């Protein structure tokens, strides 16, 4: 453990999560990639 | 009225030093000790920027579309994991300009919700659903650091870096909206005295570790590498 | 504590105390004491609370 | 006992927290925190600037005319979907003397309740079928980034960015009129210096996340094309 | 009647010195003197930086990075065993453009918890063997000198060279987090005022034992090798 | 309550004049004077400079390693016993420059604990366990004059110059820390501010007492010896 | 050729490294 000391350890964050851009952006991907197999 | 051991580790302890420090303790007080605790925890990471907090993360760039993510507070120095090689941030009518007008610099600026670059960069990164594979990160992986904003307690066996470094700095900073929402202002202007002076003592503190190893002398910079 | 008032030597008593709520207790065991208690005059400070 | 939830999240949950920490519970108060909660997000949204807030909206220019939508407080950034090009706001005598005397730089201005761009730009809106399909932007585009105004909350399940940002911000701003409507002075002043505290803390947090990671030293050459 | 020793020395001793300065005698007070003596612990060496609560570790550089201790508050000289060629702190700007563009002085930064050296200096660390045998120090290797932050006390009979050395530091400084808890203001005032000054004292004499030994004058003539 | 002699000569003495001089003296009270003095002492030799507390020793230098003893507080003058010769002090990065960039002039630093020296000086001293044995110092013989943290009292018989020069500062300094230890604040004033006083006398009969032989003048100094 | 200042309870244990060879030498 640390005393005062700053890196003696990292907390965390909310979450490491992306935002719904990003989400949407793979979906499509995936689904132009299924897509053209399917074709 | 409640009892506590000697180091303050986690929330539950804190939420029961808390009333201990203030005998102002009942039920229709203990059940708001955790809104005082969000709202001095909220006052504290407005403007608290340490190491602890930080975070490094590689990037997805897609030449331009590029979003900032949830937890961005502020930056830090901004790479490459290649050769090294550091971006410095301009304005949007510099990129808008530079974007006509025309590759050793790479600047970047923020267009609401998004990272622009002016360069057709070709970041890459593993797409959300993957498992696991760490992936072996490929070259033109750029890594943000930045200032996380950290987590909400929400479990009494749940701790942070603050209560192992500094609990007397959120006991304070609570007991401060603790004795704003009973009526009491001496107790509130003490509270927010010492919780100030200690987050005073922290970012001194941060202030004397960053470059703090040796003297600095500019060597007369005249860009000695002109050839290229 | 507990302290002994000699008269002729000794003027006052040396307690050290911060309790809230002082009692105080008079004792003559001495055989050839003839002494007497007209009033006192306690010096004190104030603290805090909780 | 109006017990309130540790998450403060929602419209009811502050409302009771507002009646809770203002322990009077009778209906001649009760009955208007609405209204102070009003007052209060009307006299926060009135001049706080930050991301949040803003907005993206596609224009309707069809010649060198525009109406600004009625959600508008304070513009920032504009440019179109391709290429950038950065519009520079101006002033009536000049977009008007443009025409009369005169590669091709962008201005527009405000006609009251009209941006007037000189080079008379055309833009069109994207496709707006709702059958869950996307908007497919379209051509020619030009993309505004505005300080939005919120919408009122007029439910209690409702919500917003700031009640999980900052509760206690419009807590307190609106106990500030609470303590006015009843005379209370001393809460009065309490509450206005933690709001403006607060308000002062959000609007410093704005800042060191601006263009601040680089030296403030060498500056630009966007001179031209003719070194 | 706590009784304490004369020399000050361990921890169990000052928490009955603690008690005893506050004649309190009460479960409800003295449970708490560890909390007291942590914070005031947590105060002092959070911007405390004297010798005696330095270290030095031998790094591992394995090609031109690094990791931070967990123990590190603030860096001083750093060198290498061997022909000293200290080493000089600078910013990524310029250690990356040192890359670029780019008899050997050394640059070093702080990549967040990395040490990032340019010329991609090697390191190794020493013989590890606990067999009561010498450490063996090794070839190439990089010598660092921070101030360490100390462990916590939660022990009795542990003790710090503070405790030596000046006792009524944590003493006055824990009965001002005392005397914070209970509602005494004046005492709060005294023994504040007794901790800075024990502070600056501390802090004067380790500036009086600097280069102080010799005239200010002749500026230095370190220019080069060409006369 | 005690009585005591004219000259408060001896620890002794000294812990019973504190108790007479306030007139706070009990069981409870008289077993912390030690404490009180020490405090006092502690106070007085942190930043008191003065000759009666220096003290001058032979060094081993080994060519680098040397070490810093217990006692180093401040350095004095430090030369040799061969022809004179007065040492100047300078940061780790002149020494570091003048190793490889190559001796009338010697320099010194500090590294940590040790004193550094950019000549591979020899200097020599008798080992630890050596009986007597003065040694007749040898050549290289450097003498350092520092200031030494005096001893702490632990006997009722044991003096310091400090009794027999000036015995109402420690009394005045101690009776502070008394002061403070039961609840007075006006005592605390007035002993420290006499304290304070005493102290700046004592400094500036010791300021009075340097270079006060003669007035001094610059012969405009410029290198006569320059042949060498 | 100049290493580190190891604490004292280190400088003790390397002190008393010198022992067993002696004690076999002289055995």
């Amino acid at each position: 453990v640390n005393n005062v000391g700053q890196f003696g350890a990292t907390e965390g964050s909310i979450g490491a999560y992306k935002q719904a851009a990003e989400y949407a952006a793979d979906s499509k991907y995936w689904a132009l990639l299924a897509e053209s197999k399917f074709g | 009225m409640p009892d506590v051991q000697y180091p303050i580790n986690t929330y539950g302890w804190l939420k029961k030093a808390v009333a201990l420090w203030a005998d102002r303790d009942d039920d229709e007080f203990v059940n708001q000790i955790p809104n005082f605790i969000n709202f001095a925890e909220k006052e504290i990471y407005r403007n608290l920027r340490i190491p602890p907090l930080e975070k490094e993360v590689y990037l997805d760039i897609k030449d331009g579309v590029a979003y900032i993510p949830p937890d961005y507070l502020e930056a830090q120095w901004m790479m490459r994991a290649k050769d090294g090689t550091i971006f410095q941030v301009t304005s949007p009518e510099e990129i808008s300009y530079r974007r006509q007008h025309g590759n050793q610099p790479v600047n970047f600026a923020r267009f609401g919700s998004r990272f622009i670059f002016y360069p057709s960069i070709e970041a890459d990164t593993p797409y959300y659903p993957d498992d696991g594979s760490p992936l072996i990160p490929a070259e033109n992986s750029v890594i943000l650091s930045y200032y996380a904003d950290p987590p909400e307690f929400h479990e009494d066996t749940d701790t942070s870096t603050i209560l192992t470094i500094a609990p007397e700095l959120l006991l304070y900073f609570t007991l401060r909206h603790a004795c704003l929402f009973v009526q009491d202002d001496n107790g509130v202007q003490k509270w927010s005295a010492l919780g100030k002076a200690i987050l005073d003592e922290m970012v001194e503190q941060n202030k004397k570790q960053e470059y703090s190893g040796s003297p600095i002398a500019i060597p007369n910079n005249m860009t000695r590498l002109q050839s290229s | 504590t507990s302290k002994t008032y000699t008269i002729g030597v000794d003027r006052h008593v040396s307690v050290r105390l911060n309790h809230p709520y002082l009692f105080y207790n008079v004792i003559d065991n001495d055989v050839n004491s003839n002494a007497a208690i007209n009033g006192l005059t306690i010096e004190f400070a104030v603290g805090g609370r909780r």
